[PDB]
């Protein structure tokens, strides 16, 4: 496979340790299945750290019970044990949900990324594939984007 | 057997005490993935005797027996200073690779492994041996030439009875 | 008459895949496997709760004696093999009972190599 | 249904619901199916063993490990895990790859029935008409209603003892 | 047909397909059920008080010590919620949308339509959908009341 919608231009078929000399057709949906999903979740966990930093901690209470103003609970890493497990449970299980929805199984139209979202479904004017890769690029990014942000959090301390 | 993947420049097809005149192609295919694994496990050996005596891992072997990876002896006085519990670990791992991943199937090559890529490398490919008869022969020549090396390591520890430079003159 | 412990799927295989049956393996191949359980196995019974068993060796003796009955047992195998004589061992065109024989050799070697190396681990560990 | 055919009659609340309120089964092929239900089966197996080893556990029952460690263990069996000597845990895990190892390569189960791993199959008739047997389906309901149970059960055991103890 | 309703036509300025837009139908009636059970939910805790009592879990004879429209928790009654959390589940995975065949049809369990008064189709499947339109919104601004505008009443 080189003609997928990974190929964007600055890299050609990137793949220097051989993960496609023997991937299978199969794998490399299922691989792309992973990296779709890796940037969807990247992106996601990006905001969720930038937009705290310059929009406040939300206006509420998060625990009716337990008193947490949002503000108790930095942003970054050590917040994992300041929500609650519950606030966790809950998260988890919507996210648990998201992926026994519609099912993501070999061959099923969730496998290749495709779950119906649609807030940019362009008419069809040769922007699908831009579309498509720029969800791809930008996961990319917002990979190596979260990483060095979690080393950012975790070496200094806090934050960035 | 001259043209399988293992005969070289120096000694051409060696067999010098004929133990593989005739045929026996399953004796050969025996011999050859001995050889093969012997090599590896030589290799992986040799190196093991060598970076001990420049770099020790940081931490502790056992945290809850004040045993760190420093202070453990090299060479073969480590398997009666290694606790026992530790030297049963690394048995049942390297059972793990012999019965599950490192299983060599009857039709697949010699030395083929189903999980294991290009020179070892963990997630893997199916051989391919014509194209690289090259690393082919280099890795039975290295672990050709670890088997010696690593008999010689143990060896020089079982006479000198150290691994500092004694051992190694 | 077939039933689940002899007949059924896993014993079939279980059973064909033993060291004395299993496909492919030369006679003293059998053996050594076979050799190497019993010896590894032997050593144990004697070694603890033995004559010797709290001496500060109380492991050398035990290898002795596991060594022992490897060879007594392997005698006894040569009896039958030069007494009754099985012929499945034999390849084609042999002296009969020349493959039993060499299984038996090579239990007795086996069964040597593996009190060898249980007494080793004993010892070592 | 066509390929979930092959697992039918088998799971549901009564007997015959094709329960699959995620859509995991459909357009899956029947040797998926087929491995599927033998990650069922293979899980259910152990959690009924895990049940009957988490009770006669955190009863006070813990012989070999009240003997191995020259002291009656804790009766919580995860804080009893720990206590237990690195030398037991280790043959355990040693005694289940060799189990796991047994039933895989060397005598592995068939490829229509990948849960027949005492193989039963060329033994079994399971398609005759007795009453007073060929109840087979009933009690392979009655191994799956019941190890679907214990997979709850345990990870409610767990769960519980890691959180609320 | 079905929710297409009277003041407005199809009121969609942003699905507009057939299965999208069935998935989107059991959407909303699921959504119109819930903020109807939570309208008529949360007025009940008001006149006609906290009605609980009896041994509950680690809230015996709890007269529904889950005060507020939020309901807060404290160990009191909110921890019970999550059993009706959890039981609310249990008939989304019996009684769910993959069996169901129509749009949110349930098989109509208690035959409350066998002509026992609602009717199939026409008005009172457009009169469903549309009263939960109505208590969604209703739900959402008695949300907003109880956060910072005081209590419901
Ligand atoms: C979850 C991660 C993930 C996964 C599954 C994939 C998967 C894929 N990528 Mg991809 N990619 C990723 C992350 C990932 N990518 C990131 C972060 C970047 C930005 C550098 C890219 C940039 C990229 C380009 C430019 C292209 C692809 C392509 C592909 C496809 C074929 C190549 C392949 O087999 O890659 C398999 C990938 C893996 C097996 C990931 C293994 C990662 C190793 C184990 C670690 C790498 C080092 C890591 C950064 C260390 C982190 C440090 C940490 C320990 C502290 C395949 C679908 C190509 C394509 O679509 O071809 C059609 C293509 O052109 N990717
Ligand atoms: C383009 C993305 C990006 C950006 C803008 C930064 C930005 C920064 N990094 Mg950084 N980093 C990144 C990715 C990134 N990092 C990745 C992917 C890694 C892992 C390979 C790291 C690993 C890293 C380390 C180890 C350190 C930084 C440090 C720093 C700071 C100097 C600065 C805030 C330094 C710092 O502030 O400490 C954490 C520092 O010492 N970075
Ligand atoms: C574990 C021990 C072991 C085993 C089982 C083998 C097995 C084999 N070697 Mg070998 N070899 C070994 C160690 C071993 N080697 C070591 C340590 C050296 C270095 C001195 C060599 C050097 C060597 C050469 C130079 C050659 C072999 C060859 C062979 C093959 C035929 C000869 C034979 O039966 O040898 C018993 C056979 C597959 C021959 C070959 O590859 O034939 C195709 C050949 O030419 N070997
Ligand atoms: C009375 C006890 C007894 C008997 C009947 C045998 C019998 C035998 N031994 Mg033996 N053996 C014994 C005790 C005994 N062993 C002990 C105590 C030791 C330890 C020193 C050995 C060490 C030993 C070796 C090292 C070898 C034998 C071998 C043999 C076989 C020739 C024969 C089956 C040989 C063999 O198995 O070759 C086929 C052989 O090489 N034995
Ligand atoms: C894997 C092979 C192996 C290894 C590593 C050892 C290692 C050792 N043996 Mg040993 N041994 C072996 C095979 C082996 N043996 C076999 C096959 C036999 C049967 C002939 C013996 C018979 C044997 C005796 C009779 C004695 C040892 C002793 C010893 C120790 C000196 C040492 C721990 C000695 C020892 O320390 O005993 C306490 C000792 O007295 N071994
Ligand atoms: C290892 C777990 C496991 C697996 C692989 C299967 C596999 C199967 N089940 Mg099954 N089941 C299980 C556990 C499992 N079951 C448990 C514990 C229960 C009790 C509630 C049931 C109850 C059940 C019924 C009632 C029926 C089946 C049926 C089936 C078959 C259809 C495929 C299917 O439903 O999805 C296969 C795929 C999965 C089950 C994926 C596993 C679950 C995913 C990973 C998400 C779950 C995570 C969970 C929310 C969080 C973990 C903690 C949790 C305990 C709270 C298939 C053979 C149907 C059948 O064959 O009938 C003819 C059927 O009617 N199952
Ligand atoms: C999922 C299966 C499973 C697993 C992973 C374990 C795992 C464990 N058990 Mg266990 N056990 C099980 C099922 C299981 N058990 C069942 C079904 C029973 C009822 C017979 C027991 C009865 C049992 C006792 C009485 C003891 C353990 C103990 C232990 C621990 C040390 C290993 C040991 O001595 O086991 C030994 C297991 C047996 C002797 C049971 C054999 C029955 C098998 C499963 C029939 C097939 C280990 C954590 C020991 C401990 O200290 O616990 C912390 C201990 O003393 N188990
Ligand atoms: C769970 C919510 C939900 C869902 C899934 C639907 C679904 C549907 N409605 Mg519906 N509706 C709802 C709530 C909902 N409604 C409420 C509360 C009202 C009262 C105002 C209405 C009033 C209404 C009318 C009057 C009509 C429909 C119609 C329809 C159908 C087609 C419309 C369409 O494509 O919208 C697609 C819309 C979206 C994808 C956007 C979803 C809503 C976004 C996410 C938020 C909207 C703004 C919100 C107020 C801000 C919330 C703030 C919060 C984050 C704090 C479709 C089945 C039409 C119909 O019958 O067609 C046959 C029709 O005529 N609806
Ligand atoms: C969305 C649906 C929904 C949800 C999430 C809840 C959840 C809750 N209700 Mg509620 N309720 C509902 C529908 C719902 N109910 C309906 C339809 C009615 C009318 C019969 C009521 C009538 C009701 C009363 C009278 C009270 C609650 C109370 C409560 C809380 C404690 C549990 C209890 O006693 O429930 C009782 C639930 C029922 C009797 C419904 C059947 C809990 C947070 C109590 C509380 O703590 O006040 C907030 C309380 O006093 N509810
Ligand atoms: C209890 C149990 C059981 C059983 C088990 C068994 C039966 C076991 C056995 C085991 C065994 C029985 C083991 C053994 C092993 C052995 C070994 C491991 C050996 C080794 C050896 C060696 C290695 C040797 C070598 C050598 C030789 C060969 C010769 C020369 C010298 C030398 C030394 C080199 C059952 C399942 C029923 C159930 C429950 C549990």
């Amino acid at each position: 496979f080189e003609s997928e919608l990974g190929v964007q231009a600055p890299t050609g078929f990137w793949d220097p340790l051989g993960f496609a000399k023997d991937g299978s057709m199969k794998a490399f949906k299922r691989r792309r299945a992973s990296e779709i999903k890796h940037g969807r979740i990247a992106m996601l966990a990006t905001m969720g750290y930038i937009t705290p930093e310059i929009t406040g901690k939300f206006p509420g209470y998060l625990s009716p019970s337990t008193l947490l103003k949002y503000d108790d609970i930095p942003n970054g890493l050590g917040a994992i044990s300041k929500v609650p497990a519950l606030g966790w449970a809950q998260i988890f299980v919507y996210c648990g949900y998201a992926e026994l929805s519609q099912d993501q199984t070999p061959g099923s139209p969730g496998a290749e990324g495709n779950f119906g979202f649609k807030v940019l479904t362009s008419s069809d004017p040769d922007s699908l594939e831009k579309k498509l890769a720029s969800e791809i690029a930008n996961g990319r990014l917002a990979m190596m984007a979260f990483t060095g942000m979690a080393t950012q959090d975790g070496l200094t301390g806090s934050a960035w | 057997f001259e043209g399988e993947l293992g005969v070289t420049p120096p000694m051409g097809y060696f067999d010098p005490l004929g133990l593989s005149s005739d045929g026996d192609k399953k004796t050969f295919i025996r011999r050859r993935k001995s050889e093969l694994k012997n090599g590896r496990v030589a290799m992986w050996a040799c190196m093991g005797w060598i970076v001990p005596e420049w770099y020790r891992f940081p931490g502790e072997l056992s945290p809850s027996s004040g045993l760190k990876f420093s202070e453990i002896p090299n060479g073969m006085a480590a398997l009666k200073a290694l606790p026992t519990e530790a030297w049963a670990q690394m048995g049942a791992f390297v059972a793990l690779l012999e019965l599950g991943p490192l299983w060599q199937d009857e039709s697949r090559a010699p030395g083929d492994f189903k999980t294991c890529a290009k020179y070892g490398f963990p997630m893997g490919s199916d051989s391919d041996p014509v194209k690289n008869q090259y690393s082919l022969n280099s890795e039975i020549n290295n672990g050709r030439l670890a088997m010696m090396a690593i008999t010689g390591m143990v060896f020089q520890n079982g006479i000198t009875g150290t691994t500092g430079p004694e051992m190694w003159a | 008459v077939i039933t689940l412990t002899e007949n059924g799927l896993f014993a079939k295989q279980f059973l064909s895949a033993l060291a004395f049956y299993r496909e492919g393996l030369k006679p003293w191949q059998r053996g050594l496997e076979i050799g190497m359980a019993h010896g590894y196995f032997l050593i144990g019974p004697f070694t603890s709760l033995g004559p010797l068993r709290n001496t500060p060796e109380a492991a050398t003796v035990g290898l002795l004696c596991g060594c022992a009955i490897v060879g007594i047992v392997s005698i006894g195998g040569l009896i039958f093999g030069s007494t009754i004589k099985p012929t499945r061992f034999d390849k084609d065109g042999d002296k009969p009972g020349a493959g039993f024989i060499e299984m038996i050799n090579w239990h007795a070697v086996g069964g040597l190599g593996g009190a060898g190396f249980a007494h080793a681990l004993i010892t070592v560990f | 249904r066509e390929a979930p055919k092959v697992l039918a009659g088998t799971g549901g609340p009564l007997p015959e619901s094709f329960w699959d309120p995620a859509g995991f089964t459909n357009n899956k092929t029947d040797e998926e199916l087929l491995f599927y239900r033998a990650a069922e089966l293979k899980h259910g197996r152990i959690a009924m063993a895990a049940v009957v080893g988490w009770f006669t556990n955190a009863s006070g029952f813990h012989y070999l490990g009240d003997l191995w460690l020259k002291k009656p263990a804790s009766d919580n069996p995860i804080e009893a895990f720990n206590q237990l000597s690195l030398l037991g845990v280790f043959q355990m895990v040693f005694f289940i790859g060799c189990l796991e190892w047994l039933t895989t390569v060397p005598c592995p189960p068939p490829k229509d029935a990948p849960w027949d791993v005492i193989g039963m199959s060329d033994v079994l008739e399971e398609d005759t008409d007795e009453n007073p047997m060929a109840e087979y389906k009933k009690i392979q309901m009655q191994e799956l209603n019941n190890s679907r149970l214990a997979m709850v059960a345990i990870i409610g055991l767990i769960v519980q003892a890691t959180t609320t103890g």
